[PDB]
RNA sequence: CAUAAAGACCAGGC
DNA sequence: GGCAGTACTAGTAAAGTACTTGAGCTT
DNA sequence: AAGCTCAAGTACTTAAGCCTGGTCATTACTAGTACTGCC
């Protein structure tokens, strides 16, 4: 049929409910369980719904078929299937309207806010309860506690009276047309801005999101109250026996038997027609009926006997409270479906998968009934179907040809990224295991010991061609995360091909080609009977490829053949050999990149069969086994032990004989073991790449094969150090490794460490879906759909240098990302008009980098779309190697592959334990080469001293060539002396900085008069005396010697002019107040003149640090879900100058002096906190203070949308590419809008200023009155940084939220604001069971086919149009 | 009985017996927990207790946790180590003298290991009277230091009580780093009873202990004369009377042939004993599941030949000849039970 | 090989050179000397394959002493018919190289084999022997589970397993994000509705695939009815509107 | 072609 | 022959987020 | 006296796949009724 374009959620009306229902349920009528034919005319009907047999009725007149459409006479019922009794429906007419708790019990109450009523309070005393028939009237000004009195003015206590205001819902439809609601709304804009008392304003604000959502397309308020009850499908609840006399029921059966036994009661009982002042015993059981199919739990639970269990209620199956949620997405069961063992298939290849021959007999059987009646196995489709059901020994022909071209669904359990399932052609293999492709096994996260996979089966036509060129493995060779192949040869198959291209060592080992040129013939021809060349050195004497072969079989060569026959078996099959010579062994994943980009993928497919068919085979040829006499012990290994075992007696001699202590042995024990494997490790990789080249367990580890610098360390030499499962490092080193005798002690100090790893995968391999389902949950909607938008709002700077790691790397965040505008930082290349860049261009952005500072690129975060995100801004990652096609789900492929690399994370508790790290620093800056100092961020300036002495820490000291390239990154803290200045040029080996590691003096940048503040002598000043100086000068007390009254007194040398008025600080506005610390050395005199860089004071000593970076998968739970850390830094609410305020070894004060108010801005410091953060220059608002992260709900208040985006994108990659994972900045930049979605706008445009709505309907609203025309409006904001687990539970669909335990809220959310619900997510699209949007149900991809004979065949019937 | 069924069947503590080896109905059994009732710490943390302690040395095994949804929660207990009397563990250590090692056996407490110095197990010893070098290694409760003869007051009794008896059977423990012994202990926890029962060509002294001293194979309670031998019975004549062939006090010996376990096994009893064999009390009558005469035998010993063969052994493949399946050398007996409940019906 | 250099486990390697070399270290003790006693035709050949490499004055020989000796030299270790190790204090390689240049017989463990598929001088001699592997049991996940056609539940239209017939592959959330991550649109489409739910996709597709056409395009899903009428039922509507 | 429920808890593979 | 007792059988007793809210401090 | 914000107090949260195994019990207490024994 047609393409659906949206759906709408409404409330429901009885003109409305009587329109889909026909008749009216009146008794609990169902069907007895003698016929299955209706009783009466209740729940079970046939003139409501229809009748059970084919053609019978009910009476027994006419059964024949003679009268099939005419009925009868006396009881007149057409007949027809008894598929129309499901889908039409019938209706209950309840007397007495009922609630919906859903609007009640949640606590954005919809009667309370929009209708000023007690949100929580009145909803538990009226409904449930015994209070009678507010309305209107004129009694009671009060409107809040209902009996006795209660809306305008009369009169309180004694008696009154036993005002609507009713127990149940009948009435509160009455409230709702109506309290006075006119009363109740024009007056809400003016109440908020209008009048001063803010009480009136914070609560009139909190309920116009709710009163202008009535007013607006959707409903009416009217219709929140449940009146007409619609019955439940008459086939959905069948009441078949289960076994015996036992039952399988569901739990609406209980249900709907008593809302309909409590109807007719207030109908006939009870005849009246009275004022409704009276009854009540009614609608305490009616309402008791309707709740349990509302909800139970909330206030009371419905049980049966011997079942301490809530009644399964239609919310129930939703939300899973008995935890049947986790049971919902546990899985659907697919009825064509099966699981094995697996195995690896070699000559299997990226196109096809074996699975076993029996299982085929069963999943297969659908497609071979339409195949039986063509041949002479089966005669019709009734005995087909007892004979192929069974073992049979005569389908094995006729099932192949079925299977000729129909591949199927291949399926890993941890499906986490893209290629967790994948499409591959069956192939019949006898045994019990399906076989897996070798260089699939790198999509899966797994071995050959026991996993288990599973199959499915593609039904139509429809869904079988897009499991061959869209869903198959060898389509898509690149991951979704980087550009990087996830499918790549890993073990097996580099073994030979490593071990091909090389060369033996007797004397002479360089490499050698002569398929070509000339003079190397002649120079490596006289060889053969010197020493220079043998028979595995260097030699090669002949022309070409193919008789070098022939000499190399009659034993006169051994190397340069397989050289040589490696440059032409693999591109035999493939053309283009000039990107076909780089095997290598870091280059076996960039072949798959570059033979991609310049070849097509027709070349990638066989390219990868021919260097696996060369590449598992000739590992046998070589046959790199290892033994125990391959792991050669280095002769330097006893050397080492024995002079390390030679020093713990005489640095214990030490110890004993009292002349040293203990401190400065016990790092000298640990400083000549710390030291062994260095020394002997810098002793085996050195003396098999110079004696064997040709051992086994040397080029298992060498090559990419499976290897590591500290496995091989363990057996080989000695293992060096073990901790402790808390973190602190045994002070007993150990020393016997597994070749040798392993005593039981070193074994037991190595399960310290064994725990770690495999305890980690513990509780980590029994759940592998919720790091995935929490960060999918809120991106779900994100579909590329680009109509030339080109937008220039919001534009992004990306800073040259990343925030930091530790405390200053030097890396890049740019790849296959569009530019912004035209930027010409190279001297040859240049980026133009909005293009797609490639991977060399990060090394153009990163090469030319002391010129550049901020990047011109289009962002994710900041485009025009509302539901997607354009082509331009989004990139070239879609699951291959050019731009992104239309109809993409980037937001679940951006979000599983942040779930997928973080199994391999260290888990020990999701909010942070600690670390161990150590801070140091030099006075020695010594440039290595040569070149000129690069300077970034400083005002540098001549003091009276005669030196060049800088006012800013965090200065990025690097080493600058003429080429622009990073040598050196050295750390300049606060007070340094710089020997040249900026520019200048500086020699190789040269001072350029000097300091001292005692003292931060406290240097000024302005000049003018000094002026004595709040510096009187026995309060904050007194006499003191230096002990390195000697100079009696005066000295500030601390904090704790100060006496009582002097704690808000701030001592300070306030700088002023000569007409005594303040002097500002050039760049901001910020008064020149710089605090004196206790126990300071001040020597200088009062109103004497100083210049810009004398010394006022100096800090004695230094301290701080200690505790610092997390690193893992806690810090991923602490980014993405934004929450409190360990190590908060109290970041700077203003922008602007930063003075220390005190210096004792207690605490340490920060002040920090804007314009007017100096000393009520201060901010403890205590000593855990590393101080980064100097006494000059300003700071941004928003910088970091300390060694620990940021708040991310604080740091969107105070620097800007340039922030949050960029700091939460950087952090979490900083724990990725730490172990190894590369993931692209485009995946982690789709769910940061979606935290960003809701905010708050302080300038009322069309809504008032705390409305709390979303971000892209303003973005329009700002778009089209400010850009195109007609009054421009500065509908400026203020943004809202949210959580993962709250920024999903508040959507604008309502099935993505729901799912949440939090299903009540939502639901009533988007019921009373009528919103049409245009589903473009496909999570939401899932659940409903429509078709797919990405794929080819977006509106671009509609078409048919054409060929000659259908070309030609139009055209006669256009002629035939024509008249004569 | 509302009380003791409870906890037999629906509780976290107790769960079905492994019954696919004797080894692992033997480490089944001397198996600890750290989950039991609601009394207690959960299955969600376990971060202190799964990490093993120094004192627990030649007191626990640290490394016999099964590889799957729990690593470090089971735990299970060494060869030497013994509940004492009161929950104390006393493992055995040798009481040594000045130069003279003395054969009697002492349990130790733990908090009495930290006031004695005790040796180790890897020093040289001639027979037990003499000490070869003045300097030997030791550790006292856990750190390291060098003692001479005269201060060693206890000694390790062997290299054995470190390790269970799922880590006792595996040859070089000391080779094989812990991670992928743990999976190596628990290899023999998921054993097979082979047809072809072949014992390892690497001994280690405690495959002889594990069908004598459980339920597998069979004892005599008093030693007599074998008169006649069947594959379900073994009737044994113990000459109670003066000595003739006329028979005597009869102890007849049902072997349990073909019945299942939990593990969808068999449990097999093969006589060894021929006709006219005097039989001590001690002696070997029968066989077990894997057992060849007393010693266990779980697998097989095939030729091996470490290569890359082509492609197929990729990470954790296994690649063998047409002759394994030729000859039931791996067949074995898989029992499945097909119960039904029986129950009314309404006619 | 490869799984010896990330997985620590080089004692598997000895045990590869042990079981080489059981010919020549102490299963050379009980292998011959006790006995080739059941059968009187291995006393001819394994009786000169034996001395041409071991000469150990602690490993005992066979021109010496006779059959009924070793059936008192070695009484002491007829319980270590092969070769005895403890746990940590065992074979040690100065011991280990000492008594495989014994063993017949390679020299130091490795011997040049023969390929049994190209046949060749095999170049660098490989670590060979006997290996004592295991085989592990065959629980019932390792049986074949085979499901086309089977029965459905009563509250929901999911399948089920048993007794007769076999379990169902649950389709769970990231295989729905896996389809859902592709541009497949009517696998997914078919894997929730023809699949599982569906009363109407699994009769009528059954129909169509047995007559050799295509199945008829899925139109309402047993899911969207049942959530349809757990939300009719209640205060709220969900209605599905057209273009 | 129709029947073997649902749920709880435990064990197991990775 | 009638009444009462009793047995059988069918209904039936770690560690965080947001969010609230009470109280302390100013026009 | 109104009121305005701020901090502690509080309730609530969701617990990184799927897969089979076996098992185990679907409730034991109260009320009415019918049967049997005794007076
Ligand atoms: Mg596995
Ligand atoms: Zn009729
Ligand atoms: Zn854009």
């Amino acid at each position: 049929t047609e393409e659906f374009d949206a759906i709408k959620i409404a409330l429901a009306s009885p003109d409305m409910i009587r329109s889909w229902s026909f008749g009216e349920v009146k008794k609990p009528e169902t069907i007895n369980y003698r016929t299955f034919k209706p009783e009466r005319d209740g729940l079970f009907c046939a003139r409501i719904f229809g009748p059970v047999k084919d053609y019978e009725c009910l009476c027994g007149k006419y059964k024949r078929l003679k009268h099939r459409g005419v009925i009868c006479e006396k009881c007149g019922v057409e007949v027809t299937q008894t598929k129309v009794r499901r889908e039409r429906m019938g209706h209950i007419e309840l007397a007495s309207p009922t609630a919906h708790i859903w609007f009640l019990k949640s606590l954005p109450s919809r009667i309370g806010l929009l209708l000023d009523m007690p949100l929580r309070d009145i909803e538990r005393v009226l409904y449930f309860e015994s209070y009678v028939v507010i309305e209107g009237g004129m009694t009671n000004l009060e409107r809040q506690q209902i009996l006795t009195e209660e809306q305008y003015l009369d009169a309180l206590e004694e008696f009154g009276d036993e005002f609507d205001a009713k127990m149940g819902a009948e009435a509160i439809q009455a409230l709702l047309k109506s309290m006075d609601l006119e009363q109740e709304c024009e007056q809400l804009r003016e109440e908020l801005n209008e009048t001063n008392s803010e009480t009136k304003r914070k609560k009139l604000t909190k309920r116009i999101k709710l009163l202008e959502a009535f007013v607006q397309s959707g409903n009416k308020p009217e219709w929140m109250i449940l009146t007409v009850l619609p019955v439940l499908p008459p086939d959905l609840r069948p009441l078949v026996p289960l076994d015996g006399g036992r039952f399988a029921t569901s739990d609406l059966n209980d249900l709907y038997r008593r809302v309909i036994n409590r109807n007719n009661r207030l109908k006939r009982l009870l005849d009246l027609a009275a004022p409704d002042i009276i009854v009540r015993n009614e609608k305490r059981m009616l309402q008791e009926a309707v709740d349990a199919l509302l909800d139970n739990g909330r206030r009371g639970r419905a049980i049966t006997g011997s079942n301490k269990r809530p009644l399964k209620s239609l919310a129930d199956m939703i939300k899973g409270k008995q935890g049947r949620f986790r049971q919902n997405l546990l899985g659907k069961r697919v009825d064509y479906s099966g699981r094995s063992v697996i195995t690896v298939g070699p000559y299997l290849r990226l196109h096809q998968c074996g699975l076993p021959k029996k299982m085929a007999l069963e999943l297969f059987k659908p497609f071979i009934y339409g195949k039986l009646e063509l041949r002479g196995l089966a005669t019709t489709i009734k005995a087909a179907k007892k004979m192929v059901e069974r073992e049979e020994a005569v389908v094995w022909d006729i099932l192949d040809e079925v299977i000729r071209e129909h591949p199927v669904l291949l399926n890993r359990a941890p499906t986490l990224h893209r290629l967790g399932i994948q499409a591959f052609e069956p192939v019949l293999i006898e045994g019990k295991a399906i076989q897996l492709h070798p260089l699939v096994c790198a999509a899966y996260n797994a071995d050959f010991d026991g996993d288990q996979m599973a199959v499915h089966v593609p039904l139509t036509l429809e869904a079988q061609l897009e499991a061959r060129a869209l869903m198959m493995s060898t389509n898509n060779i690149l991951s979704p995360a980087n550009g990087e192949p996830i499918i790549v040869p890993s073990q097996d198959v580099v073994l030979g091909l490593y071990y091909m291209t090389r060369d033996c060592v007797n004397a002479k080992g360089e490499g050698m080609v002569l398929t070509g040129p000339k003079e190397a013939e002649r120079l490596y021809r006289s060889g053969l009977a010197s020493l220079h060349a043998r028979v595995k050195v260097r030699i090669t004497e002949y022309e070409k490829d193919a008789n070098g072969e022939l000499v190399a079989k009659t034993s006169l060569k051994d190397t340069t053949v397989g050289r040589a026959i490696l440059w032409m078996i693999v591109p035999k099959g493939l053309p283009y050999s000039i990107v076909n010579q780089a095997l290598g062994k870091k280059a076996i994943s960039k072949m798959l990149n570059t033979c991609y980009r310049i070849l097509g993928l027709k070349p990638t497919v066989i390219f990868a069969d021919q260097i696996m068919y060369t590449g598992f085979a000739y590992a046998a040829r070589s046959g790199a086994s290892v033994g125990i006499d391959d792991m050669v012990i280095p002769e330097k290994k006893h050397e080492i032990i024995s002079e390390a075992e030679a020093e713990v007696a005489e640095i214990q001699e030490q110890f004993q004989s009292g002349l040293v202590t203990a401190g400065e042995r016990y790092n000298k024990v640990i400083d000549i073991w710390a030291a062994a494997n260095d020394r002997v490790s810098k002793a085996m990789m050195d003396n098999l790449q110079t004696e064997v080249s040709f051992n086994s367990i040397y080029m298992m580890a060498d090559s990419g094969a499976r290897g590591s610098a500290a496995q091989i360390r363990q057996l080989a030499g000695m293992r060096g150090l073990m901790a402790k499962p808390d973190g602190s490092i045994i002070e007993t080193p150990i020393t016997a490794n597994f070749r040798e005798g392993l005593n039981v002690l070193q074994y037991f100090i190595s399960t310290h460490g064994a725990r770690k790893g495999l305890a980690d995968t513990a509780l980590k391999t029994a759940n592998s879906g919720y790091l995935t389902r929490r960060l999918v949950d809120v991106a779900q909607d994100l579909v590329v759909t680009e109509d030339d938008c080109g937008t220039h709002e919001g534009i992004m700077m990306t800073p040259v240098i990343e925030g930091g790691d530790v405390k200053e790397p030097l890396r890049d965040r740019v790849l296959g990302r569009v530019t912004a505008e035209d930027v010409l930082k190279p001297g040859t290349a240049d980026i133009l008009v909005p293009r797609n860049t490639l991977l060399h261009e990060q090394w153009c952005d990163l090469l030319e980098e002391n010129s550049v500072d901020a990047v011109k690129v289009r962002s994710v975060v900041s485009c025009d779309t509302d539901f997607g995100v354009c082509a331009h801004c989004y990139g070239r990652d879609l699951a291959r190697g050019h731009i992104i096609n239309k109809g993409e789900a980037i937001g679940v492929i951006a979000a599983q592959s942040i779930g997928e690399p973080g199994t391999q994370l260290t888990m020990r508790t999701f909010h942070i334990g600690g670390a161990a790290s150590r801070a140091a620093a030099e006075s020695s800056i010594q440039v290595k080469n040569k070149g000129s100092i690069k300077l970034s961020n400083v005002k540098s300036v001549v003091n009276s001293s005669g030196k060049l002495v800088i006012t800013s820490r965090n200065t990025e000291l690097k080493l600058i060539d003429e080429f622009g390239r990073t040598k050196e990154s050295y750390k300049v803290p606060y007070g340094a002396v710089l020997a040249k200045g900026d520019g200048e040029q500086v020699a190789g080996g040269e001072t350029v900085a000097n300091w001292d590691p005692h003292t931060m003096p406290v240097i000024t940048e302005v000049s003018g008069f000094v002026r004595f503040t709040d510096m009187i002598d026995g309060q904050t000043i007194t006499r003191q005396t230096d002990e390195l100086t000697g100079l009696s000068s005066l000295v500030v007390l601390d904090s704790a010697e100060r006496t009582a009254g002097g704690k808000d007194l701030r001592p300070a040398l306030k700088i002023v002019d000569a007409q005594g008025n303040d002097v500002l600080i050039p760049g901001t506005d910020m008064p020149a107040q710089y605090f004196l610390p206790g126990k300071a050395i001040v020597q200088l005199e009062d109103g004497v003149q100083i210049s810009s860089g004398d010394t006022l004071a100096r800090i004695p000593q230094e301290s701080g640090g200690t505790k610092d970076i997390t690193g893992g998968l806690p810090r991923v739970a602490d980014l993405f879900e934004a929450r409190r850390p360990k190590e908060p830094a109290i970041l700077a609410e203003i922008s602007g100058i930063v003075s220390f305020g005190k210096e004792t070894k207690g605490k340490r004060r920060l002040v920090i002096t804007p314009v007017d108010g100096s000393d009520p801005y201060e901010e403890m410091i205590p000593k855990w906190r590393q101080l980064n953060v100097f006494e000059g220059e300003r700071v941004e608002r928003g910088d970091v203070i300390s060694d620990g992260p940021e708040a991310p709900h604080d740091i969107l208040r105070l620097r800007g949308v340039h922030a949050v985006t960029r700091y939460i994108v950087n952090e979490v990659q900083d724990v990725y590419r730490l172990q190894g994972v590369k993931i692209n900045d485009k995946h982690i930049e789709v769910i940061v809008r979606q935290m960003l979605r809701k905010a708050t706008i302080v300038n009322a445009g069309s809504s008032d200023f705390l409305e709390g709505e979303q971000v892209e309907y303003s973005r329009v609203k700002i778009a089209n009155r400010e850009l195109e025309a007609n009054g421009k409006v500065g509908a400026t904001y203020s943004r809202d940084l949210l959580g993962i687990t709250k920024a999903s539970l508040a959507t604008e669909s309502f099935i993505s939220a729901a799912s949440f335990q939090e299903t009540t809220r939502v639901l009533t959310e988007a019921a009373v604001a009528g919103k049409r619900d245009e589903l473009r997510g496909l999570k939401e699209n899932v659940i409903v069971g429509r078709l797919i949007p990405a794929g080819t149900g977006y509106a671009y991809h509609q078409d048919r086919m054409r060929r000659r004979a259908a070309g030609e065949a139009p055209a006669a019937p256009q002629v035939t149009a024509e008249d004569a | 009985s509302a009380a003791v069924k409870e906890f037999f069947g629906s509780s976290q503590l107790s769960q079905f017996m492994v019954q696919n080896n004797p080894l692992s109905e033997i480490t089944h059994k001397r198996r600890i927990s750290a989950l039991g009732p609601g009394g207690l710490t959960r299955e969600r943390a376990g971060f202190e207790v799964r990490d093993v302690h120094p004192t627990h040395y030649g007191r626990v095994c640290p490394i016999e946790t099964p590889e799957g949804p729990n690593i470090g929660l089971i735990n299970s207990l060494s060869v030497y180590a013994q509940t004492n009397e009161y929950g104390f563990l006393e493992t055995p250590y040798r009481k040594v003298t000045d130069g003279v090692v003395t054969d009697e056996i002492h349990y130790l407490s733990a908090i009495e290991e930290g006031n004695y110095v005790i040796a180790q197990a890897n020093s040289n010893l001639d027979e037990e009277g003499h000490f070869v070098e003045d300097l030997v290694t030791c550790r006292s409760k856990g750190e390291s230091s060098l003692f001479s003869r005269d201060q060693v007051d206890y000694m390790d009794v062997s290299t054995q009580q470190v390790v269970s008896v799922g880590a006792s059977l595996i040859p070089f423990l000391e080779h094989d780093d812990a991670n992928r012994a743990l999976m190596g202990a628990n290899m023999q926890r998921q054993a097979v009873p082979t047809l072809r029962a072949d014992k390892p060509l690497v001994g280690t002294g405690m495959e002889r202990a594990v069908a004598v001293d459980s339920g597998v194979t069979a004892v005599a309670k008093r030693g007599g004369v074998v008169q006649y031998v069947d594959a379900s019975r073994i009737v044994i004549k113990v000459n109670e009377d003066e000595m003739y062939p006329g028979e005597a006090g009869i102890d007849i010996y049902n072997l349990t042939k073909y019945t299942r376990s939990n593990q969808n096994t068999c449990i097999n009893q093969m006589p060894c004993v021929s006709l006219g064999e005097p039989v001590e009390r001690g002696d070997v009558l029968a066989d077990g599941p894997s057992t060849d005469l007393g010693e266990l035998a779980l697998g097989q010993n095939m030729r091996v030949a470490f290569m890359p063969w082509n492609g197929y052994n990729f990470e954790d493949s296994i690649l063998v000849s047409e002759r394994v399946v030729q000859e039931d050398r791996f067949t074995t007996i898989h029992i499945q039970e097909l119960a039904c409940v029986s129950r009314d019906t309404k006619l | 090989p490869l799984g010896v250099p990330s997985r620590m486990n080089i004692g598997q390697i000895l045990e590869t050179h042990l079981g080489m070399a059981a010919k020549g270290i102490g299963d050379k003790i009980n292998a011959m000397l006790k006995q080739q006693q059941e059968v009187a035709k291995l006393r001819e050949f394994i009786q000169r394959a034996y001395d041409l490499g071991a000469d150990v004055r602690q490993k005992v020989d066979l021109s010496t002493f006779s059959d009924e000796e070793v059936m008192r030299l070695a009484e002491n270790l007829r319980k270590g018919m092969p070769i005895a190790t403890p746990v940590f204090d065992g074979a040690k390689e100065a011991e280990i190289k000492e008594l495989l240049k014994l063993g017949d017989l390679p020299t130091s463990g490795q011997i040049r084999l023969y390929d049994g598929r190209t046949g060749e001088q095999f170049e660098r001699p490989v670590t060979v022997g006997y290996m004592y592997m295991l085989k592990l049991n065959h629980l019932v996940d390792d049986k074949m589970h085979a499901r086309s056609t089977g029965s459905y539940s009563l509250v929901t239209q999911q399948p089920l397993g048993g007794k007769a017939q076999f379990g169902g592959q649950r389709f769970g959330e990231m295989e729905v994000w896996a389809l859902e991550a592709y541009g497949a649109a009517y696998t997914l489409q078919e894997m929730l509705t023809v699949k599982s739910d569906d009363v109407n996709g699994r009769t009528k597709m059954y129909k169509n695939i047995v007559d050799g056409n295509h199945q008829m395009e899925p139109g309402m899903p047993e899911s969207f009815n049942v959530l349809l009428k757990e939300i009719r039922s209640l205060g709220i509507n969900i209605e599905l509107e057209d273009e």
